């Protein structure tokens, strides 16, 4: 998955 | 909110952990809501893109840049932006896109991924260029004008014409064999040799391939090779033609021994 911060 | 707002994105980051996509938007909505930051934005167009939103996403990341540069964002988050762009645009199948977007990202701050999505983007675009300049027709008319230059004796023109075949119609061993027919004339025979290789390789049965291999390899006196290039080339005669080309076979292997 995408990376979120 | 400082903190405040820091929750709301904690709680979407919780919710896009577990794959809810819509719950995760909403609250990094709200943490945008509370606190101007572009970090908020990132993350649900992270959301939209695992939700399959491609085009959501975009739209998302193109409003946070614009954001974040009137805001003066940090280098580095913007730069996180163009590349989701970048992997949005990939996911789409635009590979043009990809590349720029890709580009964009590394303009911002280069780093280690990126680089190799832009090297493979890169890739997937030459292999997809190449398989688009296929053409039958285009390869015929390349296969008769090399004929008009290798009639003529203009053999870097004829080159060049088999090599438009060759790329026309990559499967097909008589643009190889053609193009090794001239680069001998030209006297390239290391390059005459590969190319009757390839050849070769395209169509085993093709035996005016094995006879160019041979007479270039003699030409380099060659002669080890030349020899066995030429039984492999009578073997394949025989099956395949009768043996029909024996008599030419037989003069190169005379010359071959001497």
């Amino acid at each position: 998955m995408e990376e979120v911060d | 909110g400082g903190s405040m707002a820091d929750k709301e994105k904690a709680e979407g980051n919780k919710f896009y952990k577990a794959r809810q996509f819509d719950e995760a938007i909403e609250h990094y909505n709200k943490a945008w809501e509370l606190h101007k930051d572009i970090t908020y934005l990132n993350n649900r167009a992270a959301a939209e893109y695992e939700k399959g939103e491609y085009e959501t996403a975009i739209s998302t990341l193109n409003d946070a840049v614009e954001q974040g540069r009137e805001m003066r964002a940090d280098y580095k988050v913007i730069s996180k932006s163009f590349a989701r762009i970048g992997n949005a645009y990939h996911k789409l199948g635009d590979l043009k896109k990809t590349i720029e977007y890709y580009q964009k990202s590394l303009t911002e701050h280069r780093t280690a991924d990126i680089l190799t999505k832009l090297r493979n983007a890169e890739k997937e675009l030459k292999k997809a260029e190449a398989e688009a300049y296929v053409n039958p027709e285009k390869a015929e008319e390349a296969r008769l004008e090399g004929k008009e230059y290798f009639t003529k004796s203009d053999w870097p023109n004829a080159v060049k014409a088999y090599t438009e075949m060759i790329k026309r119609a990559p499967e097909d061993a008589r643009g190889y064999s053609n193009r090794a027919a001239a680069l001998a004339k030209l006297m390239s025979f290391p390059e005459a040799i590969a190319d009757c290789n390839k050849a070769i390789e395209k169509d085993p049965n093709f035996v005016r391939a094995y006879i160019r291999k041979a007479t270039a390899q003699i030409a380099v006196k060659e002669y080890a090779s030349a020899l066995e290039t030429l039984d492999a080339a009578r073997t394949k005669d025989a099956e395949v033609n009768n043996g029909s080309s024996a008599r030419e076979i037989d003069q190169l292997y005379y010359k071959a021994s001497q």
